[PDB]
């Protein structure tokens, strides 16, 4: 309204803002090596899948576009372009082939021959799947028989399980004392790969790569410079990726070895551990409140 | 070779087998976590092992407890056949240092070490894949389970009074060790250390894990000094109910 | 009693997901592009609304 | 148009009949066709352009 | 009067879809996999709550 009555109003809010900006990342100089996982030129069979452990390095995923012939990424917890500000404390790299047809099964919460025999994933997972064609490597004009998959399985597969164990799948009553006869098989298929089959029946290179959320100290994590540390100003930090603004304070809590964060009854973030001195410091929003207007009438 | 014999008994647990949830530092709060835990007052078996048989089921979770002094255990193994057929664990502790394998090895009855060669323990290791070593790691309680291919070992010694039975209070355990084994584990076996060979004698306790409920109370130090499990009884429910 | 009981209360009501991925709008921010971001974002501001 | 009825049906087979990529299901899941029981069905077949 | 109809409307207020294919917690569950399920089932919660 263009005119005002006689009495106090309550308008709005004041809060200080921030000064500067502060980073703070562990001490890492390695390069991880995503060259080894790709171009291997030798992957393992679907029901021996290859498991690689990657840690302590610096991570630039953008040079993965340089390596495999992929289209995109198919990433769940995250996303593909954000890779390179979080911060992790594990990856693990799980290569293997398979069929055209069965790429939709690496995924959470899927049912079929593969994920129930041969790869199982978590329903919370959170990570990323990688598949492209290899029909010019792994086929033959005579057929490849190099890449088998189990078929036969007393009960399902619990999430990350391996199973190596090849026996003889009883259906009947009867042992089968490892024998090749009626209602004993042999639960290993080989995939006939040949050069005349179609889009749908061709050799595929899948690599799925796993992050575990920042619980320990992190280990692998981009090229992002670490500033100095200032406190008694409110301030922007980022610490690994815990991304806030406030007031920074040494810390009289006594933290046990293990415990990296502090927090409140709100689930809000207020005690931290510096990743370069391990120093424990508490964060305080900085001043806040609210104005009333006092006015006689307009008139 | 089979030398060695044991024998069974059963007693209370009380309040025992609390460990931190999560590596996240809290302080004068009451909080409410769902997880393998120990129930209170059941039955733990005793094991008096005199110079086994062992086919100990794993279930969700073992609590292991140890009293004695003389020092004569030594790590443990995990399987499901514990033949060449399937992969098995041999964590395997010493001295200076504690070395994870887990390989298809064919593991004998009767497990021990000649003190140093594990030629009794198993004869081969053919195929595998996982390696681990490290820094070896009163009361010794130790908590060991595996979830989503996640082996987590949870630990805590204590000094103790003069008493046979375990004590009355609380005291909470501490995480070491998460690992990727990803395999599947039905049974666990114990390994001694035997001299040459001379007879020896030692006990342990063990008891199972179950998912429970459990409301844990934190201090203004941060620790925990107090639980209640919300599925012993009604007064029980009545207080998780009621926070 | 009754005062203090709400207050308590709705503190309490802000570390929920409402089905969410996170309770917490920095790092639904960090971990996800904005197009990504609104669809979790509308999720908090309903259930705090 | 073709139709389907009193039979058992096994829909995995189909996978291996045709060089396709996926299914593209609306009503169910390609995955929980092999607990559904319908009444009756119905399959049909041209050829369009790309 | 009153507190009948009320309980008879939140009785009836059961069979609603709120937007889902189906009214039947079952269904959806044999009808579909998980993570087409939770989106399901989310708008039936907020429904009756
Ligand atoms: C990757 O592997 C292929 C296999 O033929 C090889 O030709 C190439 O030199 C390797 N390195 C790069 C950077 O492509
Ligand atoms: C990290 O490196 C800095 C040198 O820039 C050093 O002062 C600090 O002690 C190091 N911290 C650790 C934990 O290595
Ligand atoms: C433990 O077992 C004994 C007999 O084996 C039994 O008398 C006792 O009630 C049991 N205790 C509990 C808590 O179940
Ligand atoms: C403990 O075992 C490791 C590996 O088996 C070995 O290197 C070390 O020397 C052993 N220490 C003792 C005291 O036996
Ligand atoms: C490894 O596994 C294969 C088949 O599972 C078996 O034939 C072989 O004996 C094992 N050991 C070695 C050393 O290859
Ligand atoms: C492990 O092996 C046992 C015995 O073959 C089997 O019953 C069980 O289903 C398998 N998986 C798990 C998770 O226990
Ligand atoms: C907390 O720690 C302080 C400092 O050691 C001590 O004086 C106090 O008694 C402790 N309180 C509890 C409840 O442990």
């Amino acid at each position: 309204s263009f005119t005002v009555e006689k009495g106090i109003y309550q308008t709005s809010n004041f809060r200080v803002q921030p000064t500067e900006s502060i980073v703070r990342f562990p001490n890492i100089t390695n390069l991880c090596p995503f060259h080894e996982v790709f171009n291997a030129t030798t992957f393992a069979s679907v029901y021996a899948w290859n498991r690689k452990r990657i840690s302590n390095c610096v991570a630039d995923y953008s040079v993965i576009y340089n390596f495999a012939p992929f289209f995109a990424f198919k990433c769940y917890g995250v996303s593909p372009t954000k890779l390179n500000d979080l911060c992790f404390t594990n990856v693990y790299a799980d290569s293997f082939v398979i069929r055209g047809n069965e790429v939709s099964q690496i995924a959470p919460g899927q049912t079929g021959n593969i994920a129930d025999y041969n790869y199982k994933l978590p329903d919370d997972f959170t990570g990323c799947v990688i598949a492209w064609n290899s029909n010019k490597l792994d086929s033959k004009p005579s057929g490849n028989y190099n890449y088998l998959y189990r078929l036969f399985r007393k009960s399902k597969l619990k999430p990350f399980e391996r199973d190596i164990s090849t026996e003889i799948y009883q259906a009947g009553n009867k042992p089968c004392n490892g024998v090749a006869g009626p209602n004993c098989y042999s639960p290993l298929q080989s995939y006939g790969f040949r050069p005349t089959y179609g889009v749908g029946h061709q050799p595929y290179r899948v690599v799925v790569l796993s992050f575990e959320l920042l619980h320990a100290p992190a280990t692998v994590c981009g090229p992002k410079k670490s500033t100095n540390l200032v406190k008694n100003k409110c301030v922007n930090f980022n610490f690994n990726g815990l991304t806030g603004t406030g007031v920074l304070t040494e810390s009289n809590k006594k933290f046990l070895p293990f415990q990296q964060f502090g927090r409140d009854i709100a689930d809000t973030t207020d005690a931290v551990r510096d990743p370069q001195t391990l120093e424990i410091l508490d964060i305080t929003p900085c001043s806040f409140g609210g104005v009333s207007v006092i006015t006689p009438g307009t008139n | 070779v089979n030398l060695i014999t044991r024998t069974q008994s059963y007693t209370n647990s009380f309040t025992r087998g609390v460990y931190y949830p999560d590596k996240v530092f809290r302080s004068s709060v009451l909080h409410s976590t769902q997880d393998l835990f120990l129930p209170f007052f059941s039955n733990v078996t005793w094991f008096h092992a005199i110079h086994d048989n062992p086919a100990l089921p794993f279930n969700d979770g073992v609590y292991f407890a140890s009293t004695e002094k003389s020092n004569i255990i030594r790590g443990w193994i995990f399987g499901t056949t514990l033949d060449s057929k399937t992969q098995s664990l041999l964590i395997v502790n010493n001295a200076t240092n504690v070395v994870i394998k887990v390989c298809e090895f064919q593991f004998c009855n009767d497990p021990f070490l000649d003190v140093e060669s594990e030629f009794r323990v198993y004869s081969s290791a053919n195929n595998c894949t996982f390696e681990y070593v490290s820094q070896p790691f009163n009361l010794r309680e130790f908590v060991f389970k595996n979830i989503d291919g996640y082996f987590k070992i949870y630990s805590k010694h204590t000094p103790i009074n003069l008493e046979r039975d375990l004590p009355q209070g609380f005291s909470a355990l501490e995480p070491l060790v998460d690992l990727p084994i990803g395999i599947n584990i039905t049974r666990f076996q114990t390994l001694l250390a035997l001299h040459r060979w001379t007879a020896g004698a030692a006990a342990y306790y063990v008891g199972y894990l179950q998912p429970r409920t459990f409301l844990l109370k934190y201090n203004e130090n941060g620790t925990i000094t107090d639980a209640v499990d919300c599925a012993l009884d009604p007064l029980s429910e009545t207080k998780c109910t009621l926070k | 009693n009754h005062n203090a009981q709400a207050l308590n209360t709705l503190v309490k009501q802000l570390s929920s997901k409402f089905g969410a991925i996170s309770s917490v709008l920095n790092d639904i921010l960090s971990r996800l592009d904005p197009p990504e971001a609104e669809v979790q974002i509308d999720r908090l501001i309903t259930g705090r609304l």
